């Protein structure tokens, strides 16, 4: 058996219990890391900055 | 932090400055609808806590934190119709079309129910003014916050004219 | 020249589907705030009030002691415009049954913040008796018309 | 450090700010149980020491030190008995159910008694309000305190309805 995936939410659950001002910009890394992953390719062409 | 039972606070009724408690849980819950530490807010019982409108922004003013109200001072009495001995009173509430009912002994003296009187207390939950004197409106209305927070439950008003055919 | 680069970055369907993962996103993070902190209507008592219980404990001044009484509901399956209330066969007299008297439905009115329908006067007065067959009969008018037991 | 006899504090009552004091010891012995100085903490007499709740958390607020108080304002009666010239009151007490007796001669006249009498004192432990009324019974409870630090002991609260059909 494997069990990573309730170790994360496990992990996640006692983030959220421990609630400070600077779990919001987190949360956002997370959820842009999610949706760069899921487009992607799309919108990035040309500025090496970008 | 603090275990204060009753919160002080003033208001100005016919030129004068009145006092009037407000209660609190004393450390038991939080109340997150309201941010407000209340003990059982949700019946018009006695001792419970009622955080009107009027009253609400100078609380959360004396108090720098914002304060969410509850239930607004008054409203404005539409229609009403006897049956069997009782009056049924009809005032709008959120856009839904309410009524209630009191026993129609009340209403046998106006005189005594109008406005301020000499003894300083309401014996039912509803108010009698003329609507054509805009200083008996105004009075009433500034009255109404006073005698919605002395006693728990909004208060209804009645127009003399309506009121006066029906009686 | 910034608007035209800006409206041809993508075409219309991958800005479709980025809108809808965004909605959907903002739509589970209220829906999530709206399951803990709880909504603004309460008076339509939504799902997270009580009230919706299957008894109600209510106090009446009798003599010279306070007594206490149950009043009786369906536990949330239905509901009656007439009476206002969660009435369970109240057409008919019967253990568990509810019944409601304008002596406890004002009392029951101010706990509920909202108003109530009465569905029968307290009590009645009786002007004549007779006894056949070992049996007692009153009458009493009620509404204008005769009846007996 | 201090051997001041009274301590000053404020209550309001009818709208209206009154004063009234509290007793100290002056300067011997502690009272660990709750902290302050007290002279024979343990008898309803003139001149003993009686920390309300309702004032032990705005005495505790002037004086930045937590303070125990020592015995609730009010209780609400729940049942009276006549017998051979007296009457008992019943009500609760921490879970325990107990009684208390007084004459009956008291009960005679009730006007001289309810509220807030024109006099400004009360005969006796007791105080009769109208149940259905909110107001009457929300000023009852403000002056419940009030009259409860005037004199020792707690004060007992009375229905109106239940006492009018025992006389």
């Amino acid at each position: 058996w494997d069990l990573t995936a309730f170790g994360l939410v496990a992990e996640w659950f006692l983030a959220y219990i421990l609630f400070t001002r600077f779990f919001y910009v987190l949360g956002l890394a997370a959820i842009m890391q999610l949706f760069f992953s899921y487009f992607a390719v799309h919108f990035i062409s040309n500025s090496w900055l970008m | 932090r603090n275990r204060a039972t009753r919160v002080e606070c003033t208001t100005i009724v016919n030129g004068v400055r009145r006092s009037f408690y407000v209660y609190a849980n004393g450390g038991k819950g939080f109340c997150k609808l309201h941010n407000w530490n209340c003990v059982n807010c949700d019946t018009f019982c006695a001792g419970s806590t009622f955080i009107s409108d009027e009253v609400a922004r100078d609380l959360s003013l004396q108090f720098k934190r914002p304060i969410n109200p509850t239930d607004q001072s008054s409203y404005i009495v539409d229609s009403v119709t006897v049956k069997n001995g009782s009056i049924h009173l009809y005032f709008d509430k959120a856009g839904q079309k309410t009524y209630e009912r009191h026993s129609l002994s009340h209403f046998v003296n106006l005189d005594n129910l109008r406005a301020n009187n000499t003894k300083g207390s309401l014996p039912i939950n509803v108010i009698v003014f003329d609507g054509k004197s805009k200083c008996e409106e105004s009075s009433a209305k500034s009255a109404s916050v006073y005698y919605s927070q002395l006693m728990c439950q909004p208060i209804l008003l009645l127009d003399q004219a309506l009121v006066s055919d029906v009686g | 020249w910034l608007i035209i680069n800006l409206v041809q970055m993508a075409p219309i369907s991958a800005m479709v589907r980025m809108y809808i993962f965004f909605a959907s996103f903002y739509y589970v993070w209220k829906s999530y705030v709206h399951v803990v902190d709880g909504c603004n209507s309460s008076t339509c008592m939504m799902c997270y009030k009580r009230n919706r219980a299957t008894r109600v404990e209510c106090t009446t001044i009798v003599n010279g002691v306070r007594r206490s009484f149950y009043v009786y509901a369906n536990g949330g399956k239905g509901f009656c415009k007439l009476h206002n209330w969660n009435c369970v066969n109240c057409d008919t007299f019967c253990a568990g049954s509810t019944f409601i008297s304008d002596e406890v439905a004002r009392d029951l009115s101010l706990q509920f913040k909202r108003p109530i329908n009465p569905t029968d006067q307290s009590s009645y007065i009786v002007d004549s008796v007779t006894v056949k067959n070992g049996s007692i009969h009153l009458y009493f008018d009620k509404a204008g018309q005769k009846t007996y037991e």
